[PDB]
């Protein structure tokens, strides 16, 4: 694990960049679901379908 | 604000303040907030400005006076400014942390001139008039430079 | 559009009419004593009604004292107030224990359109002939008019005030006055077997009689609970609201635009109009939102224990609406579909909701009368979007009331509202009102249309509604003007035509006069104007002539007082959130700066700076924007800087540039971690490396780097580090000195500013400004009259140099640079030391108090006792405190300050967050600065000829009892009113001044 | 004076019926 | 923001009347020393080059 | 406090990223809010705890140790405890140590006056006629360390620590625990002359007929911060020179 | 919409109201814009609206009666707007 970490550092290679980008998208999903769950609360499932 | 309204009501009840003559409350801190050590000095400045103008300023943020304060017949909590015919005296009450109460009473300065002679007064009036003029000179000069 | 506005926590209640009656009385008292309101005015009556409507025993004791202590000699205006005031007491006593009343007492106005010579269209509301009273209005309404066929006010209002309680009984009702073959202007309708709604003589009579009684006696709404929507400033909705509150209704009013501006409008209406027993709740609300409607009705009916009101509505008035203009059928889109939801489907959902809440609780005998605004004009104009579809579909509720299961919960009273004039010219179609009235139609003021709709809430037409649905025609004969679209359009033509021809003739006569007189009699025509400059005054007290001064005090007082032992305030000053005592007074008293206020604030805040020199080549003398160096005139200062001034003054969000970068949204704390794995070497000097070694020992390796002389510092496994982190703090607001304030502008030097704690700069400026309020421009002038040992400083602080404490407890710890003498600056007594060391140079007393929030009164007390002991003749007196990060945080842990996030939930703004004596007060608002007074022996004041702003009669301090709570206030200052009363049969002669003077 | 002259030559929704009152037939556009 | 009592400086040709007029409408001005900004303006007019020099010494300074 | 060994802290920039350490969700979000780009926080999906990688360019504080040259002081005799006089653990936990010196001084003073029960005063004098005109130069100086240092280091500190720092609280405790007067309270600050200023105020309070009796005097504690600052002012004797 | 009384007007009724009224207006709006685009002023489309004689007189109909009654505004707006050359209304009050 420690040897991997120094090779990653040498190659200028962020191993978390993936999980970062992902956590940031999971927030925009949460946000858009909140907008859409609201319109369902206002208009009703019958009207939206 | 309950403890203070209660202690002014009980002061006024014990010294037979006329029913229907309540002290008019003024809550300067609506506008300045609470500066701790300075609170009383600001209230005092205000009290001298009230004395000399006879204008009582209103607590513009008194949306709704607490129902608990109607039991205090001897206080009146105005929300708008009142331009009266004159204010003869002003109470100033401060309540500190660590059990510090204070009261000061300030009387209109015209009750002092009753105690002196037409000559002494007329001498005073002239000295003051001179000073005021010099002070204006000094102020406007120091302000701009 | 369909976004949620409604929160229970944003709801403001107004219920304290017991206090506003006393303020309404005392306002009218001084209005009449300063000649602002006369006997002739109609205000003294409309005001009187409102004082009677709040009549209780407290308010008569108040009116008695204020009217039985006016000297009727001191002027005509004092006789006027005492005559009126005695009348107003007689009334108020009758009406005591009588239910308060809606009574419109406004002068009934008609429309007038004027076109002048030059073709300008003016609109004015114009006193009607033969309709000077509200009584006369109901007679006019009953007689119909030629098109409706089918084969002591303003002379002596002291006299009209007497005739407000005296209930007027009429032998014959106006229903009989209704001529046959004539439909009245106001009338109810009845549904015929065909299904149509016709004029009904009988129903209409009943309505018009209740409307006649309302005009004489007035109407009560005591015990009526009302929801009202679409009742914003300058609407019929808002003239209804005034009437409900006038008759003691309890009312929920909904706003779509919640704000300080709106919440103040509504506070202002309740305080003028809310009679005894009235309340007004103002909630933010989107009638377009289904979820807000469900939520509103659930808040009204929920129990106070579950955070609701515990009400049960007796009337819904859903007048909310959005305008749709030039939306023809081609253009019906999103706005119209949303408008249709506001004005129809969510009206049905709100009556649906009140039915479910009333049924839940088995309330079968307390129906809510719904008052629907109908139109008579369905489709007859166009460009209205889906407005006509909205309005016509509510006429289904007159049938469904019979056909469904909600008639015991709900009653429909449809009001067909007719031509209601707005404010002026643009509002409504005011310019063609006059022209429509010529057809025999009647138009209405908003206050008359309010009257008509409050008719529908009288006990007689509440009684019908509960039998069968009521359809009220408040349209004054517009049914019968045929082709109203094209008529109204012809009328606008004729006004414009006339205006345009007249304006074209006026243009040519100017051109064909300009040509005959060039620019000789069209250029020397124009005058020269004087723009005022700011002449800032010191506001020394006005000294009256001696003969007028001896009236005020009793004659025995001459030679009776020892003036060596009367303390007198001779000058004062301050530095706080609104600048100086001058600018704070303007904001406190008038709520707005004058020209002199604006220039002082602009100079303080550093927006403007005087210049007397060369200014881009030419020589110049005047003010100058301190940023751009561009010339400014005082006339331009309000427009250039008043907005900037008010954003950066007073109570407002903490400004981090002012507090050394303190950002309460981001507080640097530090956590202590153990290093799991050794760190990368960093360099350090020899001495710093030995400091790391001394601390860490085995857990650090330090080694010389033999070339440089520097040292490596390996921090090893098991070593402690501190890692920063950041709290979000919930006290975001404070009363801060106005942004810009600088000790430089007053004349304090950079040497003194670097040496000294910032609280000491507030103090130096307060002591100078105070000596100028005392006309002592050179403090050393004191030593012409008094020994160097006779000037004192008895001022103090609660906490003192609190930036210097941060220096010695935090900044040293972080090996930041801190002045060696930082400790001297922290002491509460150093501020006074600097004042002596830089201005006064006295060897007189120095008694520095600490009294937390009462240091300023303690200071006065010490200052007086220092003078009456003959230790000092003059004394500086007052208080100062700064606002810093550490004290803000600690006052938050004590839960003493208002939580700013809670305040934002409640929809409060920073301005309205310090609210003393108020139902909703929830802690204090930290502020900063200083206040100074100069006090002397009166003797010495008169000898120096210094101004004398007041006499300090008394100044005391008290503790309280046994406790275990240091911040808990007590009653201990009651002891200033301690006297014995065992033996109070005969008056003590020690109080009689005549006696006291005889003995002298 | 020359310096001064140099430098001179450089310069020279609302659902509350507050706006339109739509409860009233004539506010729309009669 | 009023309009001037001195409309044309022609009116100064009976000058005592025009001074009475101005100091009747503004009596404060009889009982107040020159504001420090009005001293500066007065001495700025004394230096105005498009004007015959004033026949008096109005200050002791470097000038 | 060991004047031979004073904890200061130096602000270093991290050249090379650190080893992850665990932290609760709320503490990890506090590191994120401070450091931003320079920290990586990630849920450890099993536990619910968070990893905190402090990255390159992040600021740390590393402790270090001055040797201070003021080694000597006039300290209350080792052993002295407010318990031996009869003060309780509830009061001792609540209150700044200078306030314990004061309570014991006010009792011992009433015994030198043969007033074993302070309430005996109120046989002869109104509740409004007993004063406290005592004070301090600096006050609750351990409570100030609490609000300016111990909070910064997220150590545990009583919520009401600020009340204890005020120079007027010592007097408040004396009223709240012994005297129960409603008489004057004029707390002076006079640096090294507070005790004479206190006497002066105490006398003038009596000769004005505001009070018949007055407690009068002075109190100050010795702590690390003031020792160091009196050394930077070169006011105290350098013990190494001595 | 059956046994939907005023207590129970929700999503289905609000959708039904759109089918039976607002989107009827949008469809005549659309045929006006297409006919005008091509300057067709002399070939109007006769709209035949199903009206009811029974507005509210049964209940349990949801927003059906509001839908039906609001089409009677088209007999007035045909005179009052700018679409009479594109559209003509023929309201049929359909019975049992």
């Amino acid at each position: 694990r420690q040897q991997l970490q120094v090779l990653a550092r040498y190659l200028k290679m962020d191993l978390d960049n993936g999980e970062r980008k992902f956590l940031k998208e999971k927030d925009t999903v949460a946000e858009l679901q909140a907008q859409l769950d609201y319109l369902n609360a206002e208009l009703g499932e019958f009207f939206v379908n | 604000d309950k403890n203070e309204s209660a202690t002014i009501n009980e002061m006024m009840k014990h010294l037979g303040r006329s029913e229907g003559n309540p002290v008019i409350g003024v809550f300067q801190k609506f506008l300045t907030g609470h500066p701790k050590g300075a609170a009383g000095a600001w209230m005092m400045n205000g009290a001298l400005q009230i004395l000399n103008s006879g204008i009582i300023p209103g607590n513009r943020n008194a949306d709704n006076v607490d129902k608990i304060l109607e039991q205090f017949e001897y206080v009146l909590y105005p929300s708008k400014t009142l331009k009266t015919d004159g204010v003869r005296a002003v109470s100033i009450t401060s309540f500190g942390f660590g059990q510090k109460g204070g009261q000061a009473i300030v009387v209109h300065p015209d009750y002092l001139y009753g105690a002196i002679t037409e000559d002494r007064y007329n001498e005073y009036v002239a000295k003051v008039s001179a000073r005021e003029k010099s002070a204006y000179k000094f102020f406007h000069n120091g302000m701009i430079y | 559009g369909v976004a949620t506005s409604f929160s229970r926590k944003k709801a403001r209640t107004f219920d304290s009419s017991w206090n506003w009656a006393k303020q309404s009385l005392l306002s009218l008292y001084f209005e009449i004593i300063h000649g602002v309101l006369k006997n002739v005015d109609r205000e003294v009556v409309s005001e009187a009604i409102n004082i009677m409507n709040r009549s209780n025993d407290a308010l008569i004791k108040f009116m008695e004292y204020h009217i039985s202590n006016t000297d009727e000699t001191k002027g005509e205006n004092y006789q006027l107030v005492k005559t009126l005031g005695e009348q107003l007491i007689e009334n108020c006593k009758q009406v005591l224990d009588v239910d308060p009343v809606y009574k419109d007492v406004a002068k009934p106005t008609g429309p007038k359109t004027a076109i002048d010579k030059n073709g300008n269209i003016t609109y004015s509301e114009e006193p009607r002939e033969k309709v000077r009273k509200l009584s006369q209005y109901v007679q006019e309404m009953a007689l119909g008019g030629p098109i409706t066929k089918e084969s002591a006010l303003d002379k002596d209002s002291t006299k009209e005030v007497a005739s407000l309680p005296n209930k007027s009984t009429i032998s014959k009702t106006v229903s009989s006055t209704i001529p046959r073959e004539t439909i009245p202007f106001l009338h109810l309708r009845k549904k015929t077997p065909a299904g149509d709604w016709k004029y009904d003589r009988q129903l209409s009579s009943l309505f018009l009689d209740g409307l006649e009684k309302a005009a004489f006696n007035g109407v009560t709404f005591k015990d009526k609970y009302v929801l009202i929507t679409g009742a914003g400033k300058g609407s019929i909705g808002a003239e209804v609201l005034q009437g409900l509150l006038q008759g003691g209704a309890k009312v929920v009013v909904t706003t779509s635009r919640f704000s300080k501006q709106v919440t103040d409008y509504y506070q202002s209406i309740y305080a003028k109009y809310g009679a005894k027993g009235s309340t007004l709740i103002v909630v933010p609300f989107n009638q377009g939102s289904k979820q807000d409607v469900e939520a509103l009705i659930e808040f009204i009916y929920d129990t106070e224990k579950n955070g609701g009101l515990g009400w049960d509505l007796d009337a819904i008035i859903p007048f909310a609406a959005i305008p749709e203009q030039g939306i023809e059928l081609e253009h019906i889109d999103s706005k119209s579909e949303f408008a249709h939801r506001i004005m129809l489907t969510n009206i049905l959902r709100m009556m649906g909701c009140v039915k479910k809440q009333k049924s839940a609780r088995g309330i079968e005998t307390r129906p809510a009368q719904v008052i629907l605004p109908m139109s008579p004009n369905h489709g007859t104009f166009g460009g209205d979007g889906m407005y006509s579809e909205s309005k016509l579909s509510l006429e289904t509720l007159f049938n469904r009331w019979h056909s469904e299961s909600w008639a015991n919960q709900l009653t429909v009273c449809g009001a067909i509202i007719g031509w209601t004039r707005g404010t002026g010219l643009m509002s409504a179609n005011n310019i063609i009102a006059e022209g429509i009235e010529k057809m025999g139609v009647r138009t209405f003021s908003q206050k008359e249309m309010a009257f008509n709709l409050l008719g529908l809430l009288t006990p007689e037409v509440v009684e019908l509604c509960q039998k069968s649905p009521v359809m009220a025609d408040l349209n004054g004969g517009l049914q019968f003007v045929p082709e109203l679209k094209e008529f109204t359009a012809k009328l606008r033509k004729e006004l414009v035509e006339t205006s345009e021809v007249r304006k074209a003739v006026s243009i040519e006569t100017a051109l064909e006069h300009k040509v005959v007189n060039g620019n000789s009699a069209d250029a020397a025509y124009a005058q020269v104007e004087i723009q005022p400059r700011a002449n800032i005054q010191l506001d020394f007290p006005e000294l009256k002539p001696y003969k007028q001064v001896k009236q005020i005090a009793p004659a025995e007082l001459e030679g009776l007082l020892d003036l060596e032992r009367v303390i007198v305030v001779t000058g004062f000053a301050e530095v706080g959130p609104w600048g100086s005592a001058r600018t704070r007074w303007e904001m406190e008293a008038f709520g707005e700066f004058s020209l002199e206020g604006c220039v002082e604030m602009a100079w303080i805040m550093g927006f403007i700076s005087y210049h007397n020199g060369n200014l881009k080549g030419r020589p110049y003398t005047g003010w100058v924007d301190s940023k751009t160096k561009e010339p400014v005139d005082d006339k331009d200062v309000k427009a250039k800087y008043e907005t900037s001034i008010l954003e950066h003054s007073g109570i407002r969000l903490i400004e981090p540039e002012l507090f050394n970068g303190y950002n309460p949204e981001k507080k640097e704390m530090i956590q202590e971690v153990i290093v799991e794995e050794d760190l990368e070497p960093f360099e350090a000097s020899k001495e710093t490396a030995e400091q790391f070694k001394h601390q860490h020992g085995d857990k650090v390796d330090i080694f010389e780097i033999p070339e440089t002389g520097e040292y490596s510092v390996k921090l090893l496994k098991g070593a402690t580090l501190y890692i920063p982190k950041a709290l979000r703090f919930d006290r975001l607001v404070a009363g801060q000195i106005p942004t810009g304030w600088n000790a430089k502008t007053y004349g304090i030097s950079d040497d003194i500013i670097s040496q000294v704690d910032p609280i000491t700069l507030f103090v130096l400026v307060s002591v100078v400004e105070a000596f100028i309020a005392s006309g002592i421009t050179d403090p050393y002038e004191m030593y012409k009259y008094v020994h160097v040992s006779e000037v004192g400083n008895c001022s103090g602080s609660g906490m003192g140099g609190v930036s210097a404490l941060r220096g010695m407890f935090k900044d040293r710890f972080k090996d930041e640079p801190v002045q060696n003498d930082i400790l001297q600056e922290s002491f509460i007594n150093t501020m006074s030391a600097w004042v002596n060391m830089l201005l006064i140079s006295s060897s007189g007393p120095i008694k520095t108090p600490v009294g937390a929030c009462a240091t300023s009164v303690e200071s006065v007390d010490i200052g007086v006792e220092t003078i009456l002991s003959g230790k000092a003749r003059i004394c500086i007196v007052g208080g100062y405190d700064d606002f810093q990060e550490e004290g803000s945080f600690e006052f938050g842990n004590m839960k003493a300050t208002s939580n700013t996030l809670e305040e934002f939930e409640h929809g409060r703004t920073p301005a309205e967050m310090s609210r003393p004596a108020t139902t909703t007060r929830n802690g204090f608002m930290e502020a900063q600065g200083a206040g100074i007074q100069i006090i002397m022996q009166a003797d010495l004041a008169l000898k120096m000829g210094v101004p004398i702003y007041g006499i300090v009669a008394m100044a005391a301090t008290a503790t309280d009892k046994i406790g275990r709570s240091v911040p808990a206030p007590g009653k201990g200052i009651l002891t200033t009113a301690r006297e014995h009363h065992s033996s109070v049969k005969y008056a003590s002669p020690n109080l009689n001044m005549k006696y006291r003077k005889r003995q002298l | 004076a020359l310096e001064q002259e140099t430098v001179y030559r450089k310069t020279g929704v609302d659902m509350d019926n507050s706006n339109v009152d739509v409860v009233t037939p004539n506010s729309i556009f009669i | 923001k009023t309009l001037s009592l001195i409309q044309s400086y022609s009116l100064l040709d009976k000058p005592d009347e025009a001074i009475e007029k101005v100091f009747n409408a503004y009596p404060a001005a009889r009982e107040q020393f020159l504001n420090a900004q009005d001293i500066d303006h007065f001495l700025s007019m004394c230096q105005n080059p498009m004007q015959k020099p004033v026949p008096f010494v109005p200050v002791l300074d470097r000038r």
